[PDB]
């Protein structure tokens, strides 16, 4: 089941606005909108999802994941984004141009209101200096956000993700997600 | 009508061989529309409640001791091409709101009032929707039977839900089988001069109903 | 209604004047005259073969020679054609003129004109008058842009055959007919006047409009 | 996708029986979009150049002495229904810009600089587009393979061009087979409040490529 | 070519149904020859390292996150009939050198440096070969896949080794699957006037290669 990621989690929008990442007219083309590492099992955007919370109960996982975007802008608005995935071991893509050379999808809002990107493979392995390098997915402005007159010039992307059929987990363990220790009474 | 959500992949059925009101209860009930605006925080309807005091369906439920049925829900949102936003239409079984404003004791713990638990025909409104007032993470609400109604794309959402419960029959007044939660994930935005408040209309058809234990 | 006048071959037929060269005998310094083959020379035929990109054809040259006063006399002439890559005659008496591989036609001045044909000489499959790039492969570090050696068609040189110098003075009108013409991938035809001989360069300030103006848009003559 | 322009009615083919990079070079390259506004004068890309320094295609071309291929070009323009204008998308073989600012001599004639002749990945911009900077009449540019992209109608233009040249193989760095000219025949107009600058995105797929003469 | 050593009696194969570089990686790489003389102590090459920074094979390995392949190794020794000696050519999986110069603690134990662990293209040289710098008895090194190259007899040694590891795929930069050890068991002897130093040439063909996880 694909559930919403929090890609904007930082100390600014605190609320239901923590689930939404923006786009605007003022942002020039060919610059970064947002990025997030893809791993279910570490802190950050995946702690909100099931696949993220369900991987806390198991030590080892691996398989393919499915990341999906949805555009809430107006029917009149148009533009393009470049959503690209850099495999683990490669760092943050610095430029759209180098980002394009990897695995990407050009996604035009006017045509599709939703895009989907299948990250091929991802799993954990051990044996905080390790810091578990994994892939990241970035979302770039291909073209500036085009809007007609008398229409809002600011919109939100909403990102959600889930595992696919070959995703598996093993070696059960309890979660650190709760420190509560027996409310009772 | 493009896509219907069929809850849990299973159709409503009658009692698996307790009476049936023929076709008499089969018809659309259209609730008072909710007016959605920039700051709107969401709504919910405890479902075998909303129809309790209104209609021919309502007279049966109050006068019968046991109750069974499924439903078909249509949620329409009328708005221009210059408005934008998104709503999350979900049907979540045994939806139980919670006391907020923490005071933790056996005594003074602030339990919800009846008007807050069972809202009635006019539904209720989330204080803080981020937790769905359940303490649970809304970002995971997509588990339940759900549909996105996104003004950019189709403005209608329809969901059929079967009767679900641990028992075959249960009281219509006391127990609320499922609630219907409508939240404005991405806030409504509009340019100056457009109509400010967008209506939300929910139509519900109690298909496949049963009653029993009439009270003179 | 006969299409034959509009074919691409008939349009380049009809030998015109592609150049003129003058000859005077002091006997030593310049006793000869040389003319490189260039069909860009005049503006009528240039504007025609610049509406295409690749062209493949044959050339047929006819040499009309008269004297300054115009009245002929039976002097013998030599027309040497040095194919592309051969060294050009550096003097009337130079050893270049006895090279066997440079064809020649000895014809007297009082005869009808001399006439020869040239094949398609390029190493490429067709000429190209528009070349975007650089001739050098040596990683040009960066006036050499656009000029391709491939279009060199050779050269003619003219002398008077004699042991001593003859004091006559000549000029040679050279008419060229263009045969078996194939042409590819057409262009638009030039609006602006030409400035430099071998290059497209034009005048940015003086630009002339393609269509002569009139009084008002809604009044038709 | 409604209409493709197939240049000179002939499809790309391989060498008419020099190696092939299997399918390895087959994929879309998306150039940095150009931002078109009221006063925009047009753009051009010398084509077997644009890809020279970028991509897996770029490493082959710089390291191989001979080159052959055709292309498939897609030009999209995103813009509202309130914007208007028209562009002329043309692929013109052996496009040779010219020195303007006349000084006519054998010596001081102002030839173009390399950055002006081969623009690179970011393309270049016409000083005066009326002559296409060739001295030739743009009103006749419709000879070449071309498409109109008119904001009133479909916003996409696609053109397939075969490899054309007098020789089968030629160097990728020195010689630029064809240029791609995009001009705003009718200027862009928009009402106050609309987004000011309209992007133009050109995607190019080097289909049917060959290389030879590798340099260690 | 008289005798090939086929390591562990099993041929290289592809992934047991992750991509393949066609035949593109198939060709001989010839390392800089080592110069063997009276006092020479031996050499070794951590193998999926030697090719890491050199060649088309090298660009793939550095730019791909996973790696798989076997190899074919040819070790030739050119020398006269007046020279004599013997070498032991062995391919030993997971060859791990060791800190010598004992200081036994949790802290100051002298671990090897990176240049000593992964030598690079030029290989490394044993301090004391008698233990193979593993602490293990070289006299038992004949366990591994091995060949004797004895100047008295044939001067060539060829060994094919399959890909061996506990996992199907592994990183090319970090993990070195097998090392190649060449030791001069019996020292080189020559009469006065003969050429003093005998070259050793090792040619390696990465047959049956796979890569995956490219990094732009």
């Amino acid at each position: 089941v694909e559930t919403i990621l929090e890609v904007n989690n930082t100390t600014e929008a605190t609320g239901l606005t923590r689930l939404l990442i923006p786009v605007s007219s003022q942002n020039k083309a060919d610059e970064l909108c947002a990025a997030f590492m893809v791993d279910p099992g570490r802190i950050g955007p995946w702690q909100s999802t099931l696949v993220g919370q369900i991987c806390r109960y198991y030590t080892q996982w691996s398989g393919s994941l499915k990341v999906t975007f949805m555009f809430t802008g107006s029917f009149m608005a148009t533009g393009k984004m470049l959503v690209a995935y850099s495999p683990p071991g490669s760092a943050q893509p610095a430029n759209r141009e180098t980002a394009m050379l990897g695995t990407h999808v050009i996604w035009d809002f006017g045509l599709q209101s939703s895009v989907s990107l299948v990250i091929p493979w991802i799993s954990n392995t051990h044996f905080n200096y390790d810091y578990y390098t994994a892939g990241v997915v970035t979302l770039w402005y291909q073209t500036n956000y085009v809007v007609p007159p008398e229409t809002p010039g600011e919109a939100y992307i909403i990102a959600m993700g889930a595992a696919q059929d070959n995703f598996t987990l093993k070696i059960c363990k309890d979660t650190d997600e709760v420190t509560q220790q027996a409310v009772l009474q | 009508a493009a896509n219907i959500v069929l809850a849990y992949g299973e159709w409503p059925e009658y009692c698996p061989d307790p009476t049936r009101p023929d076709v008499s209860v089969n018809r659309f009930y259209t609730l008072d529309s909710k007016m959605w605006q920039e700051n709107s925080t969401g709504w919910y309807w405890k479902f075998p409640d909303v129809l309790n005091k209104t209609g021919v369906f309502g007279q049966n439920a109050q006068f019968h001791y046991l109750y069974r049925s499924g439903f078909c829900l249509h949620v329409q949102c009328n708005a221009s091409k210059f408005h934008q936003g998104a709503l999350l239409v979900a049907v979540i079984p045994e939806f139980v709101i919670a006391g907020r404003g923490s005071n933790t004791k056996p005594n003074e713990a602030p339990h919800p009032g009846f008007t807050t638990t069972f809202p009635g025909t006019t539904g209720a409104t989330f204080h803080d929707p981020y937790v769905l007032d359940s303490g649970v993470p809304l970002s995971q609400a997509l588990i339940y039977p759900h549909q996105w109604v996104n003004l950019r794309t189709n403005n209608c959402a329809t969901v059929i839900v079967p009767y679900i419960n641990a028992v075959p029959f249960d009281s219509a007044i006391n127990h609320s089988n499922f609630g219907l939660v409508v939240v404005p994930v991405s806030p409504l935005k509009y340019s100056s001069g457009a109509t400010t408040a967008i209506p939300i209309t929910i139509t519900i058809a109690p298909l496949n109903s049963e009653f029993g234990g009439l009270r003179q | 209604n006969g299409v034959l006048e509009t074919t691409i071959n008939h349009f380049f037929s009809r030998s015109g004047l592609v150049g003129v060269v003058n000859l005077t005998d002091g006997g030593d310094t310049t006793g000869y005259a040389t003319w490189d083959i260039d069909i860009m020379g005049f503006v009528q035929l240039r504007r025609k073969c610049e509406m295409f990109t690749y062209m493949r054809f044959n050339a047929e040259f006819t040499f009309v020679t008269t004297t300054k006063s115009g009245e002929a006399r039976p002097y013998m002439l030599q027309y040497m054609y040095v194919p592309p890559g051969a060294p050009k005659p550096t003097g009337r008496d130079a050893f270049q003129w006895q090279t066997a591989t440079n064809p020649s036609v000895f014809v007297k001045l009082t005869d009808p004109p001399a006439q020869v044909s040239v094949p398609f000489m390029s190493p490429a499959s067709a000429y190209q008058w528009f070349y975007d790039g650089y001739p050098t492969f040596g990683q040009h570090p960066e006036t050499t842009y656009g000029l391709c050696p491939n279009n060199m068609m050779g050269t003619f040189a003219v002398r008077v055959v004699s042991r001593e110098a003859s004091q006559l003075k000549l000029q040679t009108r050279v008419y060229m007919k263009l045969k078996h013409v194939r042409a590819w991938v057409p262009r638009p035809i030039r609006s602006q006047p030409y400035l430099l001989k071998n290059f497209p360069n034009y005048d940015s300030s003086k630009i002339t409009n393609s269509a002569r103006d009139r009084s008002s848009i809604k009044q038709a003559n």
